[PDB]
């Protein structure tokens, strides 16, 4: 018990904190809770700060396809809404690591959608990859890990950003080379061009000493919109607009077996 | 039958929506009509609390049946949201248990009850919805046997994306009381979710509320929870017929449809109309509202520098 | 009985109905054959329980658009029954999401008829069918260049009135599109703004000075959110440098309801983060420097939100930094 929170098993562990599952003892609404030990964030540089940013940030969020925040408690546990699955764990329960282009495409579809909405919101995710989209039972996607955003001041003119901190594979050419300012929503594209390249062919476009190798900008086998994506140049490189509007996109594909998802209350 | 946002309210003759619902008995002052306001002061919902009840409204607009009961008027008085409904004499089933039938109502009286309740559940079924509040409180029975069901507030559309989705998976917001009601798939919210088979565990709840005169399960939320991933439980056919109801499995539970054509609605000869004020008997229902009897405590149910 | 004769038999009964005056006995059957085959297109487009026929669809659709009979089921669904109402929206949602290719058929067959749009707008003003107009106008309203069409048009405007309708049942299904139409494909909603600001803003205006609580609420919380939407940059710009609008978020500050002061503050916010105010708006935050200290430091004291009292913490020091240039 915690707070009207009755606990349950771990569903998955991150960086930060173990994540359990919770179930709402007044309402009976199924939850879960990432519990952070107070001690372990203090020593993850940035751990408090990055905390208390995404509370600050999920507090004034509300988009389907965004990751909701409950509830906060103390002593610390972020109540979140529940999400059967993590992208990431589909592809891991596969053989083959990807999904099929008509499975793939609905997530993708669903993916822009909250970036549109999150950057409308100047906020920039950093982040963004298969791990850190998520599934309700509906199949709906929400976008979680709001953990290295970097808000964008109302009053600013571009979406210029400075910093990186997000996962090293999924970053881009002007981050694998510092720069000093870049284009934010930008960053974002590039990071769901890696995630659409990789939930579709099972790869990564780029191994690894990390960075050396994507600031030099291959394509396996769609792949217009991939390349377009993944453009080095920042100008070049599609707008949500251009994601929207191309074919890819805007085509209906037909569906062919999914990855169904992959195979906590009672003892309490 | 128009009406104008000018009402004397008079009479609570019930509560709700996490108790920022009054129901009232209403004169309406042009005609002289009694009708039922219900009455939402919406400075203490959030936006979301007002969607949910914007949402209700367009549903109840939607329907058409003589077993769902109709909304009249729907209109904004000052901070208050009001929703004029005909008014149900004998008041609620919850009402008649409570306030007289407190061991459960006559078998027959069930028969009739239960009827009313599959036939509008058959209809919104059809017309692509679940329920999700069907429960005794929710059952109004007319100024001369007519049974309604209502809770219209409660019921969710399976009509997504402009296609038909064979389950949904949404845990119903505003729902602590309901709980006790909710067919176990609705409850445990996990990937199979739930669809039009899960009123049909609350119609054998209900039934069993109806027959027994409390509800199954007044304990804490969490036990309830354990207990129905059992169940709750007169004529043979009426045991058999809550067993269906009460089915683990929702494919193996009958639709409403053809839970009409149960044995237990055999004994149903007169309709409900010629039967049922005949066997709420002891109970008569109110008709002089012109008296004090409205101000009675027992209530009308159960009667025997800014500088610019 | 096929695609084709279903959508011939439904043309031709309407027809019928629409008939200046005739004897009982057809209008009957004529009802009759309207309900009849509307629920079997239905049945086509969704399905039983028989999930629905890729190629009987592909049927009834091309058969839809050659009869005329999509936009003359919108004309003149007031002929139509209670239950067929329902059923033509469901019909009319159904063949909208159509999908070939990178196409959108039925999107391009409205594209060519655009009345349908404009009808389906006016039915907000008939009460026994604004409801299912309604519904399917926010259908419609889903696809981009429908959208627009009702976006660039005079009749926009009559949402303004919509909204104020006494049945809240239709002024709130009004409000919803509205809400929705500006919010959506928020490129369009940007263009739409920049160009048509003037008027859009004086109507506005009108809708934040509601007598109805509701209207003005949702009318303010919902500038709130245009205005703090990047797309909407420009128009944030405009709107905040303005002494009235100023002047007006400030009054709504010390209004009867806590609700829409709450909102309103959440607009005032936007005047006073602005690093490049316009004199008079400066002027005005200067005049009211101490009352706003004031205000602010008491506003609402009895929530402990958190996010919030950072908001006006934040506010206060904004406010006590001012200076002139
Ligand atoms: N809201 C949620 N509901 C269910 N499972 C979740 C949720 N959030 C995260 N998880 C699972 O927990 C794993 C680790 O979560 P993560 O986002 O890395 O949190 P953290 O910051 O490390 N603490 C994820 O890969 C998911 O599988
Ligand atoms: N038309 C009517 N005629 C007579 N009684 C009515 C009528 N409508 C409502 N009531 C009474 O008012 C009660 C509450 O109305 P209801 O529509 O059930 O609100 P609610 O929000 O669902 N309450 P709850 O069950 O706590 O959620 C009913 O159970 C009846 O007792």
């Amino acid at each position: 018990l915690i707070g009207k929170y009755l606990m349950g098993d771990l569903l998955g562990e991150g960086s930060y904190g173990k994540v359990k599952e919770v179930l709402d003892s007044e309402t009976l609404c199924r939850r879960a809770v990432k519990i952070l030990k107070k001690k372990k964030l203090r020593r993850i540089p940035n751990g408090e700060a990055n905390v208390k940013k995404e509370i600050q940030l999920l507090r004034r969020l509300r988009h389907k396809n965004v990751i909701q925040l409950v509830d906060v408690l103390y002593n610390m546990y972020m109540v979140m809404e529940y999400c059967v699955c993590g992208m990431q764990e589909m592809l891991d329960s596969v053989p083959e690591k990807r999904f099929p282009v008509c499975q793939a495409h609905g997530y993708f579809c669903q993916l822009i959608d909250g970036l549109e909405y999150l950057h409308s919101q100047g906020i920039v995710h950093k982040d963004i990859k298969p791990g850190n989209l998520l599934l309700t039972t509906g199949g709906t996607l929400k976008i979680s890990a709001l953990g290295v955003a970097e808000a964008l001041h109302p009053f600013a003119a571009d979406d210029t950003c400075r910093t990186s901190q997000g996962s090293p594979a999924f970053q881009p050419p002007e981050i694998a080379n510092g720069l000093d300012t870049f284009s934010g929503f930008k960053v974002d594209i590039w990071s769901a061009g890696v995630t659409l390249y990789n939930i579709t062919t099972g790869l990564y476009p780029f191994e690894g000493k990390l960075f050396e190798n994507i600031g030099k900008g291959a394509i396996p086998g769609l792949s217009d919109l991939l390349k377009g994506m993944l453009e080095y140049e920042p100008a070049k490189r599609f707008s949500i607009r251009q994601i929207r509007q191309h074919s890819w996109f805007r085509k209906k594909h037909p569906p062919e077996a999914p990855v169904p998802i992959p195979p906590t209350v009672v003892p309490y | 039958s128009s009406f104008l946002p000018c009402y004397e309210l008079l009479t609570v003759i019930g509560k709700g929506f996490e108790d920022l619902m009054t129901v009232n008995l209403a004169r309406y002052k042009p005609t002289g009509e009694y009708v039922t306001v219900r009455r939402i002061n919406l400075e203490a919902c959030s936006n979301e609390m007002v969607t949910f009840l914007q949402g209700e409204l367009h549903v109840s607009k939607l329907f058409n049946h003589p077993n769902i009961v109709p909304y009249r008027a729907t209109f904004i008085a000052d901070n208050e949201l009001w929703v004029v409904t005909s008014f149900m004499a004998y008041g609620s089933a919850k009402d008649l248990i409570c306030t007289h039938f407190m061991d459960g109502m006559n078998e027959l009286a069930i028969a009739y009850i239960l009827q009313g309740v599959l036939k509008a559940l058959d209809y919104i079924h059809h017309m692509g919805y679940v329920h999700r509040s069907v429960k005794a409180s929710h059952i109004l029975i007319s100024v001369d046997g007519k049974v309604y069901l209502s809770g219209l507030r409660s019921n969710l559309s399976m009509i997504s994306h402009g296609q038909r989705q064979r389950v949904v998976h949404d845990f119903p917001k505003y729902s602590v009381k309901v709980l006790p009601w909710l067919s176990p798939e609705v409850l445990q919210q996990n990937l199979q979710g739930y669809d039009a088979k899960s009123d049909i565990y609350s119609v054998g709840i209900t039934a069993c509320e109806l027959a027994n005169g409390h509800v199954p399960f007044d304990m804490p939320a969490t036990q309830m929870l354990l207990e129905k991933l059992t169940v709750p439980c007169f004529s043979p056919h009426f045991h058999h017929f809550v067993e269906q109801c009460l089915q683990r499995n929702p494919d193996a539970r009958p639709s409403a449809s053809t839970l009409l054509n149960h044995s237990f609605f055999k004994q149903i000869k007169r309709r409900a109309s010629e039967a049922l004020p005949e066997l709420l008997r002891p109970v008569t229902p109110i008709t002089n509202f012109e008296g004090s009897q409205s101000q009675d405590h027992s209530g009308i149910f159960g009667l025997v520098d800014w500088e610019f | 009985k096929s695609p084709a004769d279903i959508v011939k038999n439904l043309k031709e009964s309407m027809a019928v109905l629409e008939k200046q005056d005739i004897s009982d006995k057809k209008a009957e059957k004529a009802t009759e054959e309207v309900s009849k085959n509307l629920v079997a297109m239905k049945e086509i487009l969704y399905g039983t329980n028989k999930e629905p026929q890729t190629e009987a669809v592909a049927q009834l659709a091309q058969e839809l658009y050659n009869s005329g009979l999509l936009s003359t089921l919108v004309a003149d669904l007031q002929l139509i029954d209670f239950e067929g109402k329902k059923d033509v929206a469901q019909i009319f949602n159904n063949i909208l999401r159509r999908q070939i290719g990178t196409r959108t058929p039925t999107v391009e067959y409205i594209c060519t008829q655009q009345n349908i749009l404009f009808m389906l707008l006016k039915g907000y003003e008939s009460p026994e069918i604004a409801l299912n107009c309604g519904i399917m106008l926010r259908e419609c309203i889903r696809h981009e260049p429908l959208a627009k069409i009702i976006l660039w048009s005079e009749q926009f405007y009559d949402f303004f009135r919509y909204v104020e309708m006494s049945t809240f049942d239709i002024a709130s299904d009004a409000f919803a599109t509205f809400k929705d139409l500006l919010t959506r494909h928020k490129l369009l909603s940007a263009e739409f703004l920049e160009q048509h600001y003037d008027r859009f803003f004086s109507e506005y205006e009108k809708l934040l000075h509601s007598e109805n609580y509701v209207t003005k609420r949702q009318s303010l919380k919902l500038l709130g959110e245009l205005l703090l939407d990047r797309h909407n940059f420009t128009i944030m710009t405009k709107y905040i440098s303005k002494p009235e609008n100023l002047k007006l978020m400030m009054n709504l500050l010390r209004d009867k309801s806590r609700n829409i002061q709450f909102e309103a503050f959440h607009v005032f916010k936007v005047f006073v983060a602005n690093p490049n105010k316009t004199q008079p708006i400066l002027d005005i935050l200067l005049k009211n420097q101490a009352k706003l200290i004031e205000f602010l430091s008491k506003f609402q004291n009895d929530r402990e939100d958190e996010q919030f009292n950072d908001e006006k913490t934040y506010l206060v020091k904004q406010i006590r930094d001012l200076k002139r240039p």
